[PDB]
């Protein structure tokens, strides 16, 4: 409650930002999964996606989404990352 | 997705081509390449950017910051204080700690002092500020900042054939 | 008559650290998780503040010996002795002697003065200069209390006192005495009768002037001759660069960016990654602080030795063998 | 004080009480929390010991200087300038 | 001798031999034990 003569240090200071810049700036096909007989597990059918914009919930809403289990990824985060590199294998 | 306006010269949340963060940006003299789209530095930090639309080069520089020091003559004597913002031109600061500035702004080489008056005299250093500047509390009384003095001035009467011998001791 | 030189470090660079910006940055969740720790940054701040004040104490102890400012007489005649190579030069804007200029132009500092003030690293200027890159992580360099225009004044006062009043100014009032009699006093001190000087004054003056010119010339045409004063700067720069570069490590986490762990994932498994990164960076800071403490202790020992040499060799005549130069000691002159 | 004040930190664990960590959950996943606490406490002890060693070295240097001053200024008369007081030294007296 | 003797410590891991961990347990959980062991050995070297 009492301090002596001198100079002390206290909490730092920072300059806050004001506005928000955004200068971000297609519809690739999902047909081969819907078309044709789904093969078995040893003959899984693979599709590679690149430089496109995808839509997962549009495709999954058509089906009956039973179970969803992942590793190093989650369904919450699977619809948020960038295109990067993407490969989907479907089978019966 | 969508797009927004393009602002410059104010350190705000930038989001050039996805990359987010904060920083002020000015003009630059540097050449990207047609296959080059993103800058880097000596320590894995973005330096320059190319507009994804306008296709020119800008830069990145986070907002100013630094420490805060409080100079006080002791609560026993008075309750006035002075504030030193280390390493920041305060003509360019106007957020954290005190949200209200004041008057009597003095610019030093170790930051700038708020709430202290600069005089032209020279006394011994009481509270060391730095870079040859010291501060004290003196007379109506207030806090002042000055340049420390090294001592008294005298010259020895050196001569060809003159010698001074003491006549008494202590 | 021989004139030798001795170089001694006196102080290192003051530094300050900030955990809030270095450890986490602009993330509030990481700040909360750091607040979860009891106290691992009060000690670091206290240690760095102690080192910072110790550096100023070292400089003040070494240089601020006499609380007077003596001035040499306007007429520079000292019985044939010719001290123009160590006394201040009024022609230059800086008040440094023609020898201190050589010592200043042979050591490459990081940034003479402090004009950055976060107003120079604008645009492409940032991230190219080393100083800006260090300053943009949370590490700052504080300026010394005594500028370079006051140490020169102190050394000039010491020189004027020791060439106009002998050693009598270090033990009370200053008493003047002609230089060709102070020389006789010192010659009688080392064990030679004083008539030798009074009969060989011209030869002794010529030898002294030749020695001064020789050292002035040889201080330049030499490979390093100043490694002791360069090692401090090199070590500080290397330590700061390593501390800055340590941020790029992963420490076993999935990513090195704090914005891809709090987001892009879920809390219950992101806590482990954030904890790993925080622990790694804290350990790096602790290592840096301990190294700084040890180096500060060594510099303190060197500064104590320098203060002892200044008190004994300059302000008097020393009978200790090989302490103030090699041979039979006559006197010494300081430079910054 | 700092050392004692370091005993109220869970170091990322769910709690800072050993009995609480042991109970309410299965010991196989209690082992990681226990090891976290042990590592934190060991780091605190190591830091304390290192700083004590440095301070001991500093005190030893001061004690050596004091012993030298006692041997030279007190037991005799020294001609070293400013070693045993400003001026021309005459004699010294010690006090505890 | 202390530095040499310190090599035989679990450091909270499942085993002190790098072959025994790389033989039965899948890498996802072996990484944790290896990280603990490496961190402990780094601490030993730093203290030395
Ligand atoms: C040397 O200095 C001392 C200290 O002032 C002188 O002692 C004083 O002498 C006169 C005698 O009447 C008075 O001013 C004081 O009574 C003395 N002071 C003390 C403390 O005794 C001394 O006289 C001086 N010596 C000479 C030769 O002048
Ligand atoms: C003292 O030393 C200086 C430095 O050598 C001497 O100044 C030189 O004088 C000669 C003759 O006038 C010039 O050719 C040199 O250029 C001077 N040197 C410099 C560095 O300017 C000086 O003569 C010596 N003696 C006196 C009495 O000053
Ligand atoms: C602070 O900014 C102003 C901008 O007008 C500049 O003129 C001044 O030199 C700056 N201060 C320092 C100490 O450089
Ligand atoms: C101090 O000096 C400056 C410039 O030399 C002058 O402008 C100012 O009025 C002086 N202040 C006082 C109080 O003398
Ligand atoms: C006295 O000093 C001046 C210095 O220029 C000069 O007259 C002479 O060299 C000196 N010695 C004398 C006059 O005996």
């Amino acid at each position: 409650f009492t301090v002596e003569k001198g100079i002390y240090q206290t909490s730092n200071f920072r300059v806050q930002p004001t506005e928000s810049i955004v200068r971000f700036p297609v519809e690739c096909d999902f047909s081969p999964l819907l078309s044709g007989t789904p093969p078995q597990v040893y003959n899984f059918k693979r599709l590679v996606f690149t430089n496109c914009n995808y839509n997962l919930t549009k495709l999954l809403s058509l089906f009956s989404v039973n179970d969803f289990t992942c590793s190093q990824i989650s369904p919450a985060a699977i619809a948020s990352n960038c295109y990067s590199s993407l490969i989907l294998d479907y089978f019966s | 997705k969508k797009s927004t306006n393009l602002v410059k010269n104010k350190c705000v949340n930038f989001n050039f081509n996805g990359l987010k963060g904060t920083g002020v940006l000015t003009e630059s003299n540097k050449k990207f390449l047609p296959f080059q789209q993103f800058g880097r530095d000596i320590a894995d930090t973005t330096d320059a950017v190319r507009d994804p639309q306008t296709l020119e080069i800008l830069d990145i520089t986070p907002c100013s910051f630094g420490g805060v020091s409080v100079i006080t003559p002791g609560t026993n004597t008075s309750n006035q204080v002075a504030v030193l913002y280390q390493g920041v031109n305060c003509t360019e600061v106007p957020t954290w700690r005190v949200y209200s500035t004041g008057s009597n702004v003095f610019q030093t080489r170790a930051g700038c002092l708020i709430g202290a008056e600069y005089v032209n005299n020279s006394y011994e250093c009481d509270i060391p500020i730095g870079a040859g500047i010291c501060a004290s509390y003196q007379t109506s009384q207030s806090i002042i900042a000055y340049t420390m003095s090294l001592g008294a001035e005298n010259s020895v009467a050196y001569s060809n054939n003159s010698i001074a011998i003491p006549t008494n001791f202590t | 008559i021989s004139v030798t030189t001795e170089i001694l470090p006196v102080s290192m660079t003051k530094t300050s650290v900030d955990c809030t910006m270095y450890i986490c940055g602009d993330s509030t969740e990481c700040s909360n998780l750091l607040l979860q720790y009891g106290s691992f940054c009060t000690q670091l701040k206290r240690a760095l503040t102690g080192i910072a004040v110790e550096q100023d104490k070292n400089t003040q102890e070494v240089f601020a010996q006499v609380k007077q400012i003596y001035k040499t007489p306007p007429i520079k005649y000292f019985g044939g002795f010719n001290f123009s190579q160590i006394l201040p030069d009024p022609s230059k804007p800086s008040k440094r002697s023609p020898i201190e200029d050589l010592l200043f132009n042979k050591v490459t500092l990081a940034d003479a003065g402090f004009i950055k003030q976060y107003g120079d690293c604008l645009g492409d200027i940032a991230a190219r200069d080393l100083i800006c890159a260090q300053k943009f992580k949370g590490l700052t360099v504080l300026p010394p209390l005594l500028t370079d225009e006051m140490i020169a004044q102190y050394t000039s006062a010491l020189l004027a006192g020791t060439i106009t009043s002998g050693w009598t100014f270090g033990a009370g009032p200053a008493l003047q005495i002609p230089f060709p009699m102070q020389m006789a006093y010192r010659f009688n001190g080392i064990g030679v009768t004083q008539n030798v000087l009074y009969e060989n004054q011209k030869l002794i003056a010529n030898q002294f002037n030749s020695a001064i010119g020789k050292i002035q010339d040889s201080l330049s045409s030499t490979p390093s001759a100043l490694g002791k004063l360069q090692d401090v700067v090199n070590h500080n720069a290397q330590a700061l660069n390593t501390l800055v570069k340590q941020l790029s490590s992963k420490f076993g986490a999935i990513s090195s960016v704090l914005n891809d762990i709090f987001s892009r994932l879920d809390p219950p498994e992101a806590e482990v990654q954030i904890d790993r990164l925080i622990t790694g960076r804290l350990q790096s800071l602790q290592t840096y602080v301990t190294q700084q403490l040890i180096r500060a202790a060594e510099i303190r020992a060197s500064a104590n030795l320098a203060a002892t040499k200044m008190s004994e060799c300059v302000l008097g005549q020393s009978k200790r063998v090989d302490f103030c130069g090699k041979g039979y000691h006559l006197m010494s002159f300081p430079q910054s």
